[PDB]
RNA sequence: UCGCACGCCCGGCGGCGACGACCCAUUCGAACGUCUGCCCUAUCAACUUUCGAUGGUAGUCGCCGUGCCUACCAUGGUGACCACGGGUGACGGGGAAUCAGGGUUCGAUUCCGGAGAGGGAGCCUGAGAAACGGCUACCACAUCCAAGGAAGGCAGCAGGCG
RNA sequence: GAAACUGCGAAUGGCUCAUUAAAUCAGUUAUGGUUCCUUUGGUCGCUCGUACUUGGAUAACUGUGGUAAUUCUAGAGCUAA
RNA sequence: UAACUUCGGGAUAAGGAUUGGCUCUAAGGGCUGGCAGCCGACUUAGAACUGGUGCGGACCAGGGGAAUCCGACUGUUUAAU
């Protein structure tokens, strides 16, 4: 179920070998008033890179933007739009920039369009440097 | 790398219209009027009385 | 570049130290110590540019080498020995003491004081620290080190520190109320009565703080430097008391003060 | 030589970077250490801002930790019987953080018998040996044996590891860098985890 | 090719001119902190066993 | 380990320094990262990937984070909101000239930051160098020579040829 | 008090603009993901185990030399931290 | 992997590298009662070691390129020049 790699995966700070005659699992609010998901709590995953369940601390700035692709595993990528003024013509001008980000699967219910909490992290790999803290659905798609 | 200024300045301007005749001559009276030595003189004086008025005009919009 | 760099052109230097621009293309870089580079005021600076005891980079050598300075209690050999706030000035042959205060611009004044005013300095406390152990530890801002402290002392405290034994004497609480001085940034030498405490998470706090005539200003609070209890400092404050005088009445007592004197 | 730096290779867009300085010194990289078993070897490398480190070259012996009783004690190494990286890792003897490993159950075991007074393995018994386990024993301290026999199981697992007179490791330090080969003894789960694996690697 | 002799225990030391080579076929073909018996070097030279440490070459 | 003094007890104790040391703070930094920002070109429309491209897991190496590299996996990543490719008589910036209000052009040039020492590459010592008024090769050029060998790096200050 | 061993510095400064187009750089932030000579402040009988001071080399120096030639060096004799 | 092109070709274009022995590793399936047991058959990829650099070791087994003339091509023809 867990266990489909070739080491034993396990969370570095519990010790699961207590002599006995539920496993207790690491967990952390990260701070910033942002609320642990329950699921990071009862859940059974385990994940380096979970700011909720892993070594990575929350600094940096807090951004948002919008889900776009969810073809990569436990990371996806969204999308940021803003828009740059022009001093001459005295307009703006839309840009977007999108970037990679780490999805922990404690947020479980993902699809693409909604609005995301990333918070700056360590970097976590070659391009990836944000981790999502919260998920806000999308207009109407509820049901 | 050396300590010196490098700061200067015009104190004049010529005009951009080199030939006329009313112009010429308006200036021709201040020089003699005043005993200068050349139009320079008459030019470097027109060139810090436009500054007060540039400095007042811009504080007199504020 | 390939290392750290040792040379400090003027043009570059910090603009509270008054240098100027056709004496030198080189201005003395601050030694390493226990004050940063640009908050200091190197020993070359106050003997030869504010106090003019010698005229030369030589002759403030031959002051400082004779072992007549004493900065905070303690000689001092080096010309370019970075002092910086709080610090006391001790010259001893001639009866003289000092303690580097802004005035109410940006720039280190002179400001003669008691000897015993002099034997005793304030600072504020930067860490909480648990030594080896068990043993408590704080840093103070000019990086002295002191064990076994007053349980009570907090991380932005100030403290009253006696130059001969760098005990504590007793210690201000970070608190509304209490006086303060800016210590960086725009507001640096105004002196007022801290107001409000704001606190960012993750950013940096800033202080509201109003001076004593009602003028109200904020700042970061890495700038705050608590110097009292209520209104009364507890060191001797310069002329002008930290109370920035805006450029319209400045020089109208600048004047004022020149038809009175003829 | 080896660098371990960025400019040399694509942009996330997958265009080519070309360079705009030389390799630095800070950059660099130096040889594995590729730490086998054997007679004890270790070379020491000045590294950056004067420090040291140990490159372990050959290493024979290492202290484990026994989680569940929470001895720690000097052991030999024997085998190395898995790796998650590289098979090719294990062909060859070499150690690297968290491959598998044979040690020795004789330290554990002396420890267990004088703690508990219970023979663990064995399947004769040495003078020595039966002694400790039959000494003459007040009766004051004889009760303090004997509440220490209700913990005094062990998990099943580990006892057919303790008659057969070694044990399964796990290596937690990083040999080729700290010059150690220290670790922890495997039990619970991921023992099971790791016992599934090497028998059917074997096949 | 000159020889330069040198005697530690009294210290003294000095340079000797040979050219001949039938007196130093005994050195050749000898590695240096050898122990060569210098018989062969002329009529004072008996009994004596010199250590080869080592010279210049024709170049220097 | 070293220097000034030079005393007090009944041989033993003594003050002030100098130097050096493991560690923690401090200072000066340095190095990796975050966000936003750059000229022309479509007669450059698709680009990157088992010769790492984008991610996962375990490690190696590194002062540390990280495809930095290795093994096993997944098929990802960027683009008309201009990717990728090319050109630049392109070191970037604080700034300079011209100017009603807008703008246009310049910034090799004394301050900050980068890079480089004829072209590449590799290292020693050192806290800090991939150093060149340090070393080792190869390429080009070039100096002295007994012809065996030795020695070299002005985009430092002058000065010389072109 | 020359010389030599030892320690430190020589990674700053000075020159130039060939390379370099999200690269450099600028403003803004992080190192809770690291090194840091030196300066300042702390620590420096916390350890349960010939000291009234231990060892042998090596420069500088004396002396014998090589090479057409270098800030080239060899063999011998001493003696320090 | 080019010119050219009737867009089908040219094309094995042209031009390079590898190839032995031995010891291993991984992947690729059936039958019975996401597991377990019992059976298998040939292949592909990768690695270490190793030989006087030797390996498609005999046999088998395209020289190539740039052009001109003619006939589009496949096919047929003077059994005995
Ligand atoms: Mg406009
Ligand atoms: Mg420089
Ligand atoms: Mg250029
Ligand atoms: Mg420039
Ligand atoms: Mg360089
Ligand atoms: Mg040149
Ligand atoms: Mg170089
Ligand atoms: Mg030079
Ligand atoms: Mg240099
Ligand atoms: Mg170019
Ligand atoms: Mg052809
Ligand atoms: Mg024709
Ligand atoms: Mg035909
Ligand atoms: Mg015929």
């Amino acid at each position: 179920d867990i266990q489909t790699e070739r080491a034993y995966q396990k969370q570095p700070t519990i010790f699961q070998n207590k002599k006995r005659v539920k496993l207790p699992r690491y967990y952390k609010n990260i701070g910033l008033g942002f609320k642990t998901p329950k699921e990071a709590i009862e859940g059974t995953y385990i994940d380096k890179k979970c700011p909720f369940t892993g070594n990575v601390s929350i600094r940096g700035r807090i951004l948002s933007g919008v889900v776009t692709k969810m073809k990569m595993q436990r990371t996806i990528v969204i999308r940021r739009d803003y828009l740059h003024y022009i001093r001459k013509y005295n307009r703006f001008e839309k840009r977007h920039k999108n970037m990679s980000v780490h999805l922990s699967p404690c947020f479980r219910d993902v699809q693409i369009g909604d609005i995301v909490t990333v918070g700056e992290c360590r970097p976590l790999s070659k391009t990836v440097r944000f981790n999502v803290l919260k998920v806000t659905k999308a207009a109407g798609t509820k049901k | 790398p050396v300590a010196r200024s490098w700061v200067c300045r015009k104190t004049y301007v010529t005009p951009r219209r080199p030939f006329e005749k009313s112009r010429l001559d308006q200036e021709l009276k201040l020089i003699g009027e005043y005993g200068l030595r050349n139009k320079r003189e008459v030019w470097r004086v027109k060139f810090t009385l436009a500054k007060i008025r540039k400095a007042a005009r811009e504080l007199l919009t504020l | 570049a390939r290392g750290p760099k040792k040379h400090l052109k003027r043009v570059a230097a910090p603009k509270h130290w008054m240098l100027d621009k056709l004496t030198g293309v080189f201005a003395p870089r601050p030694s390493t110590g226990p004050h940063k580079l640009r908050e200091c005021l190197p020993l070359i600076i106050f003997l030869r540019n504010r106090l003019k005891y010698a005229l030369t980079g030589d002759e403030v050598k031959k002051i400082c080498m004779q072992r007549f300075i004493k900065i905070d209690g303690k000689v001092r050999t080096d010309i370019t020995y970075p002092a910086g706030f709080m610090d006391v000035i001790s010259i001893d042959k001639t009866g003289e003491n000092f303690r580097l205060i802004y005035d109410t611009k940006g720039r280190f004044a002179v400001h003669r004081i008691t000897p015993e005013e002099a034997k005793y300095k304030l600072c504020k406390v930067r860490k909480i620290f648990v030594g080896t152990k068990g043993i408590p530890h704080l840093v103070t801002h000019d990086a002295r080190t002191i064990r076994y402290p007053d349980p009570l002392i907090k991380v932005n405290d100030t403290i009253q520190i006696d130059l001969e034994t760098g005990k504590i004497t007793d210690f201000i609480k970070f608190d509304t109320g209490n006086l303060c001085m800016v210590t960086g940034g725009a507001n640096l030498g105004r002196i007022g009565v801290i107001t409000n405490r704001e606190r960012h998470p993750g950013s940096f706090d800033v202080v509201h703080v109003k001076d004593a005539n009602g003028n109200s200003f904020a700042t970061r609070l890495s700038n705050i430097f608590v110097i009292g209890k209520g209104n009364k400092p507890w060191i001797s404050l310069p002329r002008g008391k930290g109370i920035r005088l805006t450029i319209a009445e400045e020089r109208d007592k600048r004047l004022a003060a020149k038809q009175s004197s003829g | 030589g080896i660098s371990r730096d960025n400019w040399h290779k694509r942009r996330k867009t997958g265009g080519k970077r070309k360079p705009y300085h030389k390799k630095r010194k800070y950059e660099l990289g130096r040889p594995a250490a590729n730490t086998k078993i054997g007679p004890r070897r270790i070379h020491t490398v000045r590294v950056r801002g004067g420090n040291k480190k140990y490159r372990a070259l050959r290493l024979d012996v290492g202290n484990f930790s026994w989680g569940s009783e929470c001895c720690t004690r000097k052991t030999r190494i024997i085998d190395v019987v898995y790796n998650a990286s590289n098979n090719e890792l294990v062909r060859t003897k070499t150690l690297v953080k968290n491959c598998i490993v044979l040690i020795d159950s004789t330290p554990y075991r002396q420890w267990y018998e004088s703690h508990y007074a219970l023979p663990l393995g064995r399947k004769k018994l040495t003078p020595e040996e039966e002694e400790i386990l039959n000494k003459k024993r007040s009766k004051k301290i004889q009760k303090k044996y004997d509440e220490r026999k209700k913990n005094a199981k062990i998990s099943s697992l580990l006892e057919e590891q303790f008659q057969q007179g070694k044990l399964l490791a796990c290596i937690a330090s990083r040999p080729g860098q700290c010059g150690r080969a220290d670790g922890y003894v495997l039990e619970g789960k991921e023992l099971e985890f790791y016992l599934r694996k090497i028998k059917a690697r074997k096949g | 090719m000159k020889l330069n002799i040198s005697f530690p225990a009294t210290g003294c030391q000095k340079l000797i001119e040979v050219d001949d080579e039938r007196k130093l076929r005994t050195f050749y073909e000898k590695r240096m902190a050898t122990e060569v018996a210098a018989d062969a070097l002329g009529e004072e030279w008996k009994g004596y066993v010199v250590r080869i440490s080592g010279g210049n070459d024709k170049q220097g």
